[PDB]
This record gives structure tokens, sequence and C-alpha cells, in this order.
DNA sequence: GCTTGACAAAAGTGTTAAATTGTGCTATACTGGGAGTCACGGATGCG
DNA sequence: CGCATCCGTGAAGCACAATTTAACACTTTTGTCAAGC
């Protein structure tokens, strides 16, 4: 989604034709790992690059 | 058009001078578009009768 | 052209009043609005040298 | 572990208008600039 | 060959053709949702 490991950023559908699922399941498990990764537990380690 | 480099037209001593031997006004006039000079001429019109 | 246009109307207008004319009275004989002119002003710059 | 469909916002196509950039042209006659020196070693030549 | 003397260097204005910007309608895609199967 983020392109972090080859710098091309991919669209949602994009990314879901590689697996066997539709744009949206793409989008309903992205919301699930921003929302997982938003929590204070893990982004208080990250933070602090830009506090 | 072709050019010379300066640091070798003169210096005392003129390289170019030297390794043509012609004098450094000479060589001055010839470089510099005031004097024309022979680049070479041909003997079958010259020891010709 | 213009930048030309612009220096002489400078010079020239000097003799109506005694000022060196600003935007406001360059802008009243260029037929052109204040903004322009600074834009155009600004254009005309030349690069100074490191060597100094 | 995830689909059908429906809406609205963002990413593209294409035509047109406006501005921005480049080359040419002007016919009385006029015909050639002007700017604030000495000291050093090396090439030539004299006997 | 032994050295002196001269020599050059350094220190006024527009017309028309062609190119380039950035307006807008429209199209397509991308992102989003409740409700649900």
């Amino acid at each position: 989604r983020f392109g972090l490991t080859d710098g091309q950023p991919r669209t949602l559908d994009e990314i879901g034709q590689v697996y066997g699922v539709t744009r949206e399941r793409i989008r309903q498990i992205e919301s699930k790992t921003m929302s997982k990764l938003r929590h204070p537990s893990r982004s208080q380690v990250l933070r602090d690059y830009l506090d | 058009a072709p050019v010379t480099h300066i640091w070798y037209f003169k210096g005392v001593p003129s390289r170019l001078g030297y390794l043509l031997d012609l004098a450094p006004k000479d060589l001055e006039k010839i470089i510099y578009f005031a004097a024309y000079v022979i680049t070479s001429v041909d003997d079958e019109m010259r020891h010709n009768e | 052209e213009v930048i030309n246009k612009l220096g002489r109307i400078q010079r020239e207008l000097l003799q109506d009043l005694g000022r060196e004319p600003t935007p406001e009275e360059l802008a009243k004989e260029m037929d052109i609005t204040p903004e322009k002119v600074l834009e155009i002003q600004q254009y005309a710059r030349e690069p100074i040298s490191l060597d100094q």
C-alpha cells in the first residue's frame, strides 16, 4: 500500500487482485491495520522521531 | 577554426617558436592574421625549366 | 523591449516633478498596473560576481 | 473471512483561448576609437 | 671562450508564425458507506 519495499505506492484494487480479494476487502484490512497500529501502545516507540 | 594555446605561443621561451624555428614577432604575425606564411611548395615547378 | 520602455520612462519623467518615479507614477504612464511593473523590475535584475 | 451496489472526491483526456517566444522589416542623407610607468633576466654581439 | 649591451616580459517599434501555459467539461477511476449474507 505504501510501497515501502519498492517505492511504488499501490491503489486498493491493484493489491486486491494480487491476492484473491476485492479492493474493498483491502480497504477493510487496511483499516484494521491502521486502527491496531495507531494505538499508543505501539506508536510510543515510533512517535519520538517527530513527536 | 583552429586555435593555439597561449602558454606555448609566448613565455620566454616560446615553445612553439623554437619548435617551428620562427621568431616570436614573426610567429605573432602569422597566428594573429597580420601576415601570410608559405606552408609548402612543390619542386615540380621550382626545378622545372 | 518593455524593460527599455520602463527605463526610458523612469529616466524621463523625473524632470516633471524632481523625483525618481515610483511604481504609482510609472504605472500611470506605462499603461500597466503596479504589480506587473514590480515584476518587470525584478526581472531586469543581473547577477553579481563571486570573485569580488 | 468478505460481496452487490450506490455516491462523491480525486486522477486523467481532450479542445480551446490566452500568453509567451522567435524571426523579419523600416528607403533624403550621414562612411573608418580613444584613454588618466619601471625593474628583471635573457638574446645578441664585441673581441 | 668572458663579458657588455640591447631586448622583451612581468608587474524605436510592430506583424506574423510558432510554442507553451493553465481553464474547463467531461470521463474514468479511487475511495467510502450502510447494511448483510
